[PDB]
């Protein structure tokens, strides 16, 4: 009837890719985060920001290419193309590291626009919105690492660059400087990721091994029409199996599939709380009862004090080349070496 | 129209037998004519270091960062 | 009135036409592709 | 029409692969 | 269903329930306010970020009067 | 007083969800104790 | 009309000429440490 | 070491001496458990989304499943039409058997491949090494992200077992 | 030297929430024994 | 038959007990703030507000009382140090005891509002079922918050009828509660301008007064009443949470980066005052002007206050603490006593060597002595065998200036190495680590803890926006979906 | 004195594992 | 100087027996609501 109704009926039309209202936020912003990454890893260097090479023009393969974080002198500037740093020039915008905030900002509005996509399709199909709530897990890892972690730090420079090996140094930068593995929020996150991979490997292998005979063929994939009301696997058998192997087992398909949602997602929320606590440098660095004892008793050694000496090697050896803006000129005689290494 | 009925048709490969080589070679000429080093400011292998500047160039200012990169890219 | 303030309002106008040319093109095509009752 | 949906993703992809094959033959 | 003396005063404030303005109403007036408040939040963030420089406005610890 | 509330409900917790919630507390007690004792 | 398996054959060996070209330039040109 | 801090002594020393992160079999099992926790929470949400009304709003959602029943407890056509619009139509498994097989394939193949990464790195066939790989025409080494990753490996290598070594190369 | 307020953190972090979850189970079984009407309802 | 995570949904269709519950959360919040502030006055020690301020003693809610104009206490001490004969009612003890009395009365009112749940006010006069007119309830409750915003900025802040805001100078030396006149220009959006806070709550209070005048009279459209589900009460909760974590990123933001509403005399310095050398450059600037006015060097450093050098110290950085270490910052290394002075390192050649300072990342950092141009001149070597820059070779002597070591010179390598290690930690202080059993590792300021809670809270409330929000829109299908 | 708490948490965790396996609410059809 | 095992004596001497006596009251009211058969038995 009205003008709003014609636009509402056009976006929600059955077509190849469902656009909806949320596609106006997703499809422009996701196309430019992805294309900003493919351009930045192919053409744009890191020679002026980090003093590296992170492009395909500079000989890096898929692994050692990245879209890199800007300089520490930029601080937390948004680095707009028209801004006071770039001033409209495209070429000087790329050399300062403007594509990285271009990827991260238009990417953050892609994950907004993709989670709104999951509320919109669920309302048209008419189902409960648990996909949009389980996808809030990965939103809490993008925001609290690519956004909330460099905000608490000195600049955008201490953020993960969007490249394969550039994530890998961020894994190593976070052990030596922060002792991230000791943090109980990672420990509750590893329990959800390795726990979530566990549940789909079991529920994959128990459904597929309690199937009913619905055909004479040896292939069991053929014997399932999608619109049938009979269940395709014996729940009573699978309960009787695991009650004797493992001792305790699900007797509820509604509780089972909810539990496959809770376990992976909670590991992304609990691990997201800790990385917000490392923006503020509130790290779980030491057990002081272990540290006061190892100072007074020069014979008491645990595995825990062995990890601190591994972190002095990370804090001293890479920090010269890690942070060229700070100009660490270490002598050879201050770098902690071991015996004969 | 189904997708597999498109690519098996001849009229599809009539059009895209011209457009694919005319677009792949334009991606070749975008590099071999040295154009990609000037749009994105990526250093050529000749020009990581210069005769004067023998260190690693860094930006060291918030607001005159455009002017400092005008310095480090002339020589 | 500064360099930074004049460039920002120009981006705000440029942010209006990006929303604009998407919106103007979307109203016109929504007239032609209406669904039969 | 879906010619704008695919070719927004495929016309760039062949253009960048025209550049990635050219960078294999570039040396110092 | 217990009449109290304070309940008698506030009763016309709750006596309406679910009356609507028919049509689109004041919705286009609201969006012009929401478009305006979106521009307001962008501006005061960019002042704070030093990505929008205003003359005689410096984002630094200033001498409050003692 | 006034009348009885028609919104009275009952709370349930089966034997299954007891052992989840017990094990949830003890494993969080195992995990976070070492940091609290410091 | 073209048989579909001919299409996946010609495009499939075209990818091998693209991939093995990329593993070629790991040992020559830039990024080869020569 | 059978412990918790002993595990991270094991992982870091294994990084300096073998470079596991660049090895493509740790790469094929990070994809196994990131993918595994994806398809876990992606399958577990689409079942819980499309549950059929069998309870009231006062009692629990889970009590609409009686144990050993023969009726299907969720509209599988509903969750197929949702994911058939969330990405596109042809990327959705209508077959629930082939769906519940892909949940068992992806992690298990990812951990078979990974556990034969530790095995092939037990015999000192390490991961990739792209240190000093990018040079200018003059021949000076241009750093990459692998060179920054190398300086993290050199810090752990010169500090692990700080008294056990006597000779310049950790052969063990 | 350990913090002596951590004993109160842990042993009340165990007992107070775990004794809570026991109570929701005991009154659950009492309502089921309450309706059932035999030998235990009273 | 409710699960344990749905026990508090019996209050959905009961407005009379919706208040008694919301009064009981209020009686616990107010009883916390009273009993927290009573706990802090038993712990606070006003012996030296220069080297032991309230932000060293872990005072959390106490910088929120002194921010809005409370300096005196019934003991007679003050945070400004000036003595008082009588603070009257509103002191630290008067506020703490009045948030308790308010808690006891919101407790008793919630017993009333729970028992007498059946009031005619909450019934619908057209159907009889318990209903809340959520558009006009929003008009009333927004008009009230327009008055309390405009009333705060015009009277409490500007000092018309109030004390005003704690203001300070640029470098945290002088600070006092005073009325603040509003700054209406573009300078009001400078967040370090305290006049912008007065101009905000006056301006935005008026907008909140006359939005309640709008949202009382004008009823919602038919479209927006159905689209935003304004008959349901959970669309209030879905969108109130969105207005609450959004507020919590802002306050955790402006606590962490600093604002005029977060003075560094109450919460402590930010980390960006250590990274940029905000106090190192200032202490030198008050010496560059002193030496230029014909002075000896030790008389120039003696003019520097002990408070100004106390901010130039890495133990006051909030980015140095840890998470599971607990207590005040005085548990870190002890209560500070005096300033040991400013050591100046000179070699046998006589040039000036500055100790390279520890960044906030590094827990451990090698002691490095650098001259004016960046050349490494001396250090303390890890490997003592092949040593080429040791202090024994270079012959670095230390000279103090100001503090209690005012004119002294230590020349041997045992003593110079002891002062070279403690000079990378900012300034050099004498502490008292035996009073609180100070173990020897740095803690965090209340600036650091406030940013921790209210930014981990706001991330959790983002999940509550998606839960309670998707529960509002999808309300007809939460028993399940129909198979037809 | 400190390790006594850690031991009580560990064997206390193994108690509720024992009761969950053997005293489980046995599910029944009909 | 006080004994630091007295905090564990008092605060568990309060809470553990007092939380016990709450449980015997909650299951008492659940059995009474269990037999009564209206709106709360389930
Ligand atoms: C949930 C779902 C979310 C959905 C995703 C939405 C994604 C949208 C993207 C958000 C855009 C945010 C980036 C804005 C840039 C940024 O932040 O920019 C940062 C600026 C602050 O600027 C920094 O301010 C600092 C403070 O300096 C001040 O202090 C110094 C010493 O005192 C000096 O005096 C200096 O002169 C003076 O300016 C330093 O100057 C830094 O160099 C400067 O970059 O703030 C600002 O723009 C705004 C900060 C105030 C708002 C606070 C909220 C945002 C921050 C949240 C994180 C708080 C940190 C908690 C960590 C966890
Ligand atoms: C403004 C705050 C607010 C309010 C008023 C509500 C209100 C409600 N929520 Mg909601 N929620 C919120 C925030 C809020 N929520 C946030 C931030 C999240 C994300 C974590 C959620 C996630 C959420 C879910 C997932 C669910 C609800 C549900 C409910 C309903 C019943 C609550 C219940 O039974 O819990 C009863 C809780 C208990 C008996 C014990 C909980 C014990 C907690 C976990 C630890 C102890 C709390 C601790 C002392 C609090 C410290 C204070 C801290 C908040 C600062 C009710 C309408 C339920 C619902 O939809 O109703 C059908 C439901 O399933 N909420
Ligand atoms: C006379 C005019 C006047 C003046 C001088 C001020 C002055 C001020 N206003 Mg105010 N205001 C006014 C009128 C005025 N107001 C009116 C009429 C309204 C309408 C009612 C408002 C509404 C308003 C709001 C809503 C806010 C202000 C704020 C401010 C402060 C700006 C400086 C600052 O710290 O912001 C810092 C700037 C921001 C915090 C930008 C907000 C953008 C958010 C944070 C983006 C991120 C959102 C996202 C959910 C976070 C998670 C993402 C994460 C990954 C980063 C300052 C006190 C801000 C304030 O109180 O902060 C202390 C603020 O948030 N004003
Ligand atoms: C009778 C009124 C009254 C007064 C005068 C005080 C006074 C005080 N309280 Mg208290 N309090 C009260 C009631 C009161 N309390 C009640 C009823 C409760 C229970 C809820 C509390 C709970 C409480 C706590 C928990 C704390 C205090 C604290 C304080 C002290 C500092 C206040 C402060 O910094 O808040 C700052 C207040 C704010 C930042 C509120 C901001 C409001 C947000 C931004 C509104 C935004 C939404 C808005 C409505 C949108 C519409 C805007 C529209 C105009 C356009 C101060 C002495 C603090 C203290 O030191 O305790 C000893 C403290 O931590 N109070
Ligand atoms: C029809 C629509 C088609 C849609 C296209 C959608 C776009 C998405 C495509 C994403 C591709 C991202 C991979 C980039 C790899 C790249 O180009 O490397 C191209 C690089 C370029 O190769 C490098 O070239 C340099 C030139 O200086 C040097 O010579 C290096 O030595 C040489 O390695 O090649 C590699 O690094 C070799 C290995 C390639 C490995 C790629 C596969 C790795 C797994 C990723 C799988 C992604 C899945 C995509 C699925 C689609
Ligand atoms: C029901 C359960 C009841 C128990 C609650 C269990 C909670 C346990 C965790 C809190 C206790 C751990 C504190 C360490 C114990 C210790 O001795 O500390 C003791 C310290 C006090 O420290 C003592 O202080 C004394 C003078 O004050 C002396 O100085 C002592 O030397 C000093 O040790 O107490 C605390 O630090 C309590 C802090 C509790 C408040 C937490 C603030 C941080 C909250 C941030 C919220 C973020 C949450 C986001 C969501 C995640
Ligand atoms: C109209 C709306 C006006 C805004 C709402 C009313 C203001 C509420 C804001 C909170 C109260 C202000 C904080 C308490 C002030 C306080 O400490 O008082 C104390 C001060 C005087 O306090 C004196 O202060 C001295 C210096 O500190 C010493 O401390 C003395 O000991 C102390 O007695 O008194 C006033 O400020 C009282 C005025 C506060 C407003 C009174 C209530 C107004 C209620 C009117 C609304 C009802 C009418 C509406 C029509 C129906
Ligand atoms: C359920 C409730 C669970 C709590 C139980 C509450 C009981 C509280 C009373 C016992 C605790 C009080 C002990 C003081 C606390 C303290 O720190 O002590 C701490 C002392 C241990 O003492 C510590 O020992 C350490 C090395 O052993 C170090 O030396 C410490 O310095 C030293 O203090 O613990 C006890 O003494 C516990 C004794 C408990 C056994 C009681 C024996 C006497 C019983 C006689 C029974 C007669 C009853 C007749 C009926 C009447
Ligand atoms: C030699 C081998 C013999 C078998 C060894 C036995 C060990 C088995 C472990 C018992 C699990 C008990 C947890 C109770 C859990 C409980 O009782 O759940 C009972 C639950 C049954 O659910 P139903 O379908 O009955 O529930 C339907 C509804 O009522 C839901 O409330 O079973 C499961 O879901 C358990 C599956 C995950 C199993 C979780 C195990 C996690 C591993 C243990 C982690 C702790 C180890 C800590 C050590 C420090
Ligand atoms: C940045 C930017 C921009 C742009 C954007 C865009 C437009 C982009 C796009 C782009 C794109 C979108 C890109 C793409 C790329 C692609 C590629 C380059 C691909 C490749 C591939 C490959 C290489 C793969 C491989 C393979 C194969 C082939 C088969 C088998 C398998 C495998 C996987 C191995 C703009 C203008 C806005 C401006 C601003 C900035
Ligand atoms: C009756 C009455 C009265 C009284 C009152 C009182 C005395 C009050 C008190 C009150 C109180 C005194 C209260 C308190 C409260 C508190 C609270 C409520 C708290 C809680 C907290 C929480 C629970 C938290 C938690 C946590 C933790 C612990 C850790 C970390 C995390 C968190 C934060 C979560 C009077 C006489 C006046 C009047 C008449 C009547
Ligand atoms: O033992 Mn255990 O860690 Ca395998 O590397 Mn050689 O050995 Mn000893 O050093 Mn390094
Ligand atoms: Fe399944």
């Amino acid at each position: 009837r009205g003008l709003f109704d014609l636009v509402d009926d056009w976006l929600k039309k059955d077509r190849f890719v469902f656009v909806g209202w949320s596609g106006l936020l997703l499809f422009p912003t996701a196309y430019l985060a992805a294309g900003g990454w493919m351009t930045g890893t192919t053409f744009v260097t890191s020679w002026y920001t980090h003093g590296l090479a992170s492009s395909y023009l500079e000989g890096c393969n898929f692994l050692t290419a990245a879209v890199s974080t800007p300089a520490n002198s930029v601080g937390h500037s948004l680095l707009l193309l028209w801004g006071p740093e770039a001033q409209g020039d495209f070429t000087r915008w790329c050399q300062i590291g403007g594509l990285w905030t271009f990827v991260a900002l238009h990417g953050a509005f892609g994950l907004i626009g993709f989670c709104l996509r999951q509320f919109e399709i669920a309302r048209l199909v008419g189902i409960r919105p648990y996909n949009a709530i389980a996808f809030s897990g990965p939103i809490a890892v993008f925001v609290s690492v690519f956004l909330l972690y460099p905000l608490g730090q000195a600049s955008w420079f201490f953020a993960p660059s969007f490249g394969v090996a550039a994530i890998f140094r961020f894994l190593l930068f976070l052990q030596g400087f922060h002792n991230w593995t000791l943090n109980p929020f990672h420990m509750m996150g590893v329990a959800g990721i390795l726990g979530g991979a566990l549940l789909c490997a079991i529920h994959g292998a128990t459904v597929e091994n309690t199937l009913f005979e619905d055909g004479d063929a040896a292939n069991t994939f053929r014997a399932f029409t999608p619109t049938q009301s009979e269940e395709t696997y014996s729940m009573v058998t699978a309960n009787r199996f695991w009650s004797q192997i493992f001792g305790v087992a699900f007797s509820n398909k509604r509780w089972l599939h909810f539990f496959m949602l809770f376990v992976p997602v909670t590991g992304l929320w609990t691990s997201s709380i800790g990385i917000v606590g490392l923006a503020l440098n509130l790290r779980a660095y030491d057990f002081v009862s272990q540290e006061l004892r190892a100072a007074e008793d020069p014979e008491f050694e645990t595995f825990y004090t062995k990890n601190h000496l591994l972190d002095e090697g990370i804090r001293a050896w890479m920090a010269a080349q890690d942070q060229p803006h700070e100009n660490f000129v270490f002598p050879e005689e201050v770098l902690p070496r071991g015996n004969a290494l | 129209r189904p997708f597999s009925d498109i690519i098996t048709s001849v009229r599809y490969w009539i059009i895209h037998s011209i457009t694919i080589p005319s677009l792949f070679v334009s991606g070749w000429l975008f590099i071999s004519t040295g154009l990609a080093y000037d749009v994105f400011g990526t250093p050529r292998p000749n020009e990581y270091f210069t005769q004067d500047r023998q260190q690693v160039p860094l930006v060291n200012d918030r607001f005159s960062a455009k002017q400092e990169l005008e310095d480090l890219t002339k020589g | 009135m500064t360099a930074s303030l004049s460039n920002f309002i120009a981006s705000l106008i440029a942010g209006g036409v990006v929303v604009g040319v998407i919106a103007i093109a979307l109203i016109v095509i929504s007239k032609s592709d209406r669904i039969l009752r | 029409f879906r010619w704008l949906a695919i070719h927004g993703l495929a016309i760039p992809t062949v253009f960048f692969l025209g550049g990635i094959t050219a960078m294999q033959f570039i040396q110092r | 269903a217990l009449r109290t003396r304070l309940g008698e005063i506030l009763r016309p404030l709750n006596a309406e329930y679910g009356k609507v303005a028919p049509g689109w109403g004041t919705t286009p007036i609201m969006g012009i306010v929401m478009l305006a408040f979106l521009i307001f939040l962008v501006i005061i963030l960019q002042i704070y970020n030093s990505s929008l420089i205003i003359e005689n406005v410096d984002v630094d610890w200033a001498n409050g009067i003692v | 007083m006034t009348g009885p509330n028609p919104n009275k409900q009952a709370v349930e917790l089966n034997r299954t969800s007891l052992y989840w919630g017990l094990l949830l507390i003890f494993v969080l007690a195992v995990l976070f104790s070492s940091y609290f004792f410091n | 009309r073209i048989p579909l398996w001919l299409v996946g054959l010609v495009g499939g060996l075209a990818v091998i000429t693209m991939l093995s070209l990329f593993f070629y330039g790991s040992y020559s040109g830039l990024g080869s440490s020569l | 070491p059978l412990g918790i801090s002993g595990t991270f002594n094991f992982m870091l020393v294994f990084q300096a001496e073998h470079n596991i992160l660049m090895h493509p079999f740790h790469m094929a099992g990070v994809a196994g458990v990131f993918g595994g926790s994806l398809f876990s929470a992606m399958h577990g949400s689409l079942v819980t989304s499309s549950l059929i009304r069998e309870t009231t709003e006062n009692e629990s959602t889970n009590y609409g499943y009686k144990f050993g029943q023969e009726e299907e407890t969720y509209n599988i056509v509903a969750a197929h039409g949702y994911f058939g619009r969330l990405i596109f139509q042809y990327a959705s498994f209508n077959n629930s058997r082939a769906l519940h097989f892909f949940l068992a394939l992806w992690p298990v193949v990812g951990i078979w491949i990974t556990s034969m990464g530790i095995s092939t790195m037990a015999f000192n066939l390490n991961g990739f090494n792209f240190n000093q790989s990018v040079v200018d025409s003059q021949g000076r080494v241009i750093n990459t992200w692998a060179d920054i990753l190398n300086r993290a490996n050199l810090g752990i290598e010169v500090m692990h077992e700080r008294n056990a070594h006597n000779f310049p190369l950790d052969l063990a | 030297e350990v913090q002596f307020g951590a004993y109160l953190a842990v042993l009340l972090g165990t007992f107070l929430p775990a004794l809570f979850l026991v109570n929701l189970f005991i009154q659950t079984e009492a309502r089921k024994a309450g309706k059932a009407g035999g030998q235990d309802s009273d | 038959a409710l699960p344990w995570y749905r026990v508090h949904t019996v209050v959905l269709n009961d407005p009379g007990r919706l208040i008694a519950v919301h009064l009981m959360h209020t009686a616990l919040v107010a009883g916390w703030a009273g009993s927290m502030a009573l706990y802090e006055l038993a712990v606070f020690d006003p012996s030296d507000p220069v080297l032991n301020p309230m932000w060293r003693q872990g005072m959390f809610v106490m910088p929120f009382m002194t921010r809005l104009g409370i300096t005196d206490s019934w003991g007679g001490w003050s945070i400004t140090g000036e003595s008082v004969s009588n603070p009257g009612i509103w002191s630290f003890e008067g506020v703490a005891l009045s948030h308790i009395i308010l808690s006891g009365m919101c407790f008793l009112a919630a017993i009333w509002h729970w028992v007498y749940w059946d009031l005619e006010l909450f019934r619908d006069p057209r159907t009889g079922e318990p209903a809340l007119d959520l558009p006009k309830i929003f008009g009333i409750h927004l008009f009230l918050s327009g008055l309390l915003c405009f009333g705060f900025g015009a009277f409490h802040v500007t000092g018309l009828f109030g004390p005003g805001i704690w203001v300070s100078d640029a470098y945290g030396i002088t600070g006092k509660v005073q009325p603040v006149a509003p700054a209406w220009g573009a300078d009001g959006f400078n967040p370090f301008n305290p006049g912008g806070i007065a101009a905000h709550h006056i301006a935005a209070g008026i907008f909140g007064i006359f939005a309640g005048i709008f949202h009382l009279t004008v009823r919602p459209p038919q479209r927006l009443y159905r689209a935003l589900r304004m008959g349901n009460i959970e669309t209030v909760l879905s969108s109130s949470i969105s207005a609450v974590f959004f507020a919590a990123f802002v306050t955790s933001g402006t606590m962490w980066y600093g604002a005029a509403a977060t003075p560094i005399e109450l919460f402590g310095p930010t980390r960006y005052q250590w990274d940029s050398g905000y106090f190192q450059q200032e202490i030198e600037r008050q010496v560059e002007t002193s030496v230029s006015e014909g002075l000896s060097e030790s008389q120039a450093w003696s003019r520097i206050p002990d408070k100004l050098a106390f901010y130039d110290y890495i133990g006051n950085n909030p980015a140095k603490g840890g998470l599971f270490r607990a207590g005040p910052m005085n548990k870190g290394d002890g209560i500070a006593e005096a300033w040991l002075g400013h050591p100046i390192f000179r070699d046998k050649e006589g040039r000036e060597l500055t100790v390279r300072r520890m960044p906030a990342f590094f827990e451990t950092f090698p002691v490095i002595l650098v001259d004016k141009d960046g050349i490494i001149r001396a250090d303390i070597p890890f490997r003592r065998a092949e040593s080429k820059y040791s202090i024994e070779q270079v012959g670095v002597t230390v000279d103090f200036y100001g503090g209690k070591l005012n004119g002294q010179t230590f020349k041997d390598a045992p003593t110079v190495k002891k002062f070279a290690r403690k000079a990378q930690l900012g300034e050099v202080f004498e502490f008292d680590r035996t009073s609180l059993e100070s173990d020897g590792v740095f803690r965090s300021s209340p600036r650091g803890w406030y940013t921790y809670g209210h930014a981990n809270f706001a991330l959790l409330f983002f999940f509550g926006h998606l839960w309670h929000g998707g529960r509002t829109i999808f309300r007809d299908v939460f028993t399940g979906i129909g198979a037809e | 004195m400190e390790a006594l708490v850690y031991t009580f948490l560990l064997i206390g965790t193994l108690m509720v594992i024992f009761f969950a396996v053997f005293f489980r609410e046995t599910p029944r059809i009909l």
